[PDB]
């Protein structure tokens, strides 16, 4: 499994 | 958990490299963060990497300042800070966002790296004897630099009622501290009291009996 | 960035009674795929940031009970039923909407209790010190409430001023008292030129001050 997390964190 | 490394004292201009060892879960499935904290209120998120891959992304205010890497084999994180400024000296976190049930947070942190930037060199306190129903003993923890130091007494056996205060800045500009417990009078006499003292950047170790004089 | 404001800044409670922290966004923080990336952290004195609650609302397991928030778009409000003494602490809105992650200035949780009197101890410099220049004499007060105290010095029943420093710990996180030190430095030969040294405490547990005192050279 992969790393997922809130938002904030990718400019994306 | 989230195993961070050592207080630092770094000159201005030059780098410093900090790491956040992770066990007990699978290192590569989770975002590790790092985040700033500078005063008593201030929390600033640096950026997050993908174990797995090393890819990273940065709070712009740190594109520059900041690279984050990991080791896989030790499952190790690290935050590299280039060029630092007095602007830089903060306690620096690594965070793991983990996930219950579908969502995501920061579940994990580690104790914090403090990074002193500065000019001067370091210090090892030296150590002095506080002599003592209830009974007051404790040790005088004097001259060193950079913060911080940590007391414990009797090899961690000793907590309850015990007092570490904050350090304060002496006209010499180097930190001093005391360490204090209060215990029975009726112990003193039957029972050893140690305070001791570790000041990591100078490799400083101290175990101080203290008894009544 | 989303600018976090965190109302009020700083406030104190009795144990048992409720309080409450806003926090308001520059921005909605909901998300176009639906959920609210609002968390609170508390931060105890000399540990790390603990998440709260995520989501808005929702507690992470082995958070007790009497923490809860709710607000929605621009407006949040964390809650604790009940204060404990464990709560004290700086309280920390982040908002995980929008790159990047943003923190309010935190919200210190100062606990009220009931005046109490510290216990006063005096201690003379060491010999191992004395044998470099200098002289420590360090003056303990132990679990007091309130904060402020005076803590004047007497060397020969003079008063001294400028040449002692104080420091103060953090409010304990099970009785809600501070304690205090104030150090007292001087030259080996001021030191050993007086017989009397005291420190006078002032406080308002005290119905009248505390002197605690050594004479230098009687063990």
């Amino acid at each position: 499994d992969r790393a997922d997390g809130q938002p904030a964190g990718d400019r994306a | 958990q989230l195993q961070q490394s050592g207080p630092e004292l770094v000159k201005p201009g030059a780098s410093v490299k900090i790491s956040c060892k992770a066990s007990g879960y699978s290192f590569t499935g989770y975002y590790m963060h790092w985040v700033k904290q500078s005063h008593v209120k201030s929390l600033e998120w640096i950026g997050r990497i993908d174990p797995y891959d090393g890819a990273t992304s940065y709070n712009q205010n740190f594109k520059d300042k900041a690279s984050l890497t990991v080791d896989k084999s030790s499952t190790t994180g690290f935050m590299e800070l280039h060029s630092l400024t007095s602007e830089d000296s903060a306690v620096y976190y690594c965070a793991r966002e983990g996930h219950w049930d579908g969502d995501w947070y920061f579940d994990v942190w580690g104790a914090g790296t403090t990074v002193t930037v500065s000019s001067a060199s370091t210090k090892g306190p030296s150590v002095f004897p506080l002599a003592p129903g209830t009974a007051a003993l404790g040790c005088l923890v004097k001259d060193y630099f950079p913060e911080p130091v940590t007391v414990s007494w009797n090899s961690g056996a000793l907590t309850s009622g015990v007092h570490t205060f904050p350090a304060v800045l002496q006209s010499s500009g180097l930190y001093s501290l005391s360490s204090v417990v209060t215990v029975p009078s009726s112990s003193l006499g039957t029972q050893t009291y140690i305070c001791n003292v570790n000041h990591k950047p100078s490799n400083t170790k101290v175990d101080k009996k203290v008894e009544p004089k | 960035d989303i600018v976090m404001t965190q109302t009020p800044l700083s406030l104190s409670v009795t144990i048992g009674q409720p309080a409450s922290i806003s926090c308001k966004s520059s921005q909605s923080l909901l998300h176009s795929n639906g959920k609210t990336y609002l968390n609170w952290l508390q931060q105890r004195p000399g540990q790390a940031p603990k998440i709260l609650m995520y989501l808005v609302s929702k507690l992470d397991p082995g958070i007790p009970d009497r923490f809860s928030g709710s607000g929605s778009e621009t407006d949040f409000t964390l809650k604790i039923s009940r204060v404990e003494a464990e709560d004290l602490g700086v309280y920390y809105c982040l908002q995980g909407t929008y790159y990047p992650f943003t923190f309010g200035s935190g919200t210190k949780l100062e606990i009220k209790r009931t005046v109490a009197a510290p216990s006063v101890f005096i201690f003379p410099p060491s010999d191992e010190q004395l044998k470099s220049g200098t002289a420590s004499v360090v003056c303990l007060l132990n679990n007091f409430y309130p904060r402020e105290a005076k803590v004047q010095w007497k060397v020969d029943n003079a008063l001294q001023s400028g040449n002692s420093q104080e420091s103060v710990t953090e409010q304990d996180s099970k009785d809600s008292t501070y304690s205090l030190s104030s150090t007292l430095t001087l030259s080996k030969a001021d030191y050993e030129k007086h017989k009397v040294y005291a420190c006078e405490v002032t406080h308002q547990g005290l119905s009248s001050p505390v002197t605690k005192s050594f004479n230098r050279g009687e063990c």
